[PDB]
């Protein structure tokens, strides 16, 4: 589900928005098999 | 250095998702150093028996 | 309408300038946060406990 109002979406969406080094390891090197985070990418 | 990496678990480097390396360096422990250099043992080791 | 098979995409009027009001207000580009190593190598320094 998703909020109620569009701007409450964008704001979510600027506080929200992972980077994608949280779909890799801490060595930065390779990817996850599964990632279900929205990374900005 | 090793309790630190243990008191930081859920971060990395022993948390998330650690290179092979990082995590068996987090996992064992370290030995004592001084107790491995023994001159008689070695001597012993490097000469033949007969 | 049914334009692109791929990628975002409008079906309605109303959704054509729903999609322009994304485009024109930056918000296909999100802004970049932090990095996983960095910010766990920082918060673990800023939530240190008191001497120990």
């Amino acid at each position: 589900t998703y909020l109620n109002d569009p701007v409450s979406q964008a704001v979510f969406n600027i506080l929200g928005t992972p980077d994608y080094s949280f779909c890799m390891d801490n060595e930065q090197k390779n990817w996850l098999p599964n990632c279900n985070l929205m990374y900005q990418n | 250095q090793r309790d630190l990496y243990l008191s930081q678990s859920k971060s990395p480097p022993c948390g998330g998702n650690p290179t092979p390396e990082m995590n068996t360096f987090c996992r064992t422990a370290i030995p004592d150093f001084i107790s491995t250099v023994n001159f008689v043992k070695k001597q012993n080791d490097d000469t033949p028996k007969d | 309408q049914s334009g692109q098979d791929s990628g975002l995409t409008a079906k309605s009027q109303a959704q054509q300038a729903l999609n322009f009001i994304r485009y024109a207000s930056a918000q296909v580009t999100p802004p970049s946060l932090p990095k996983l190593s960095a910010y766990s190598e920082l918060w673990n320094q800023a939530t240190a406990k008191p001497n120990s």
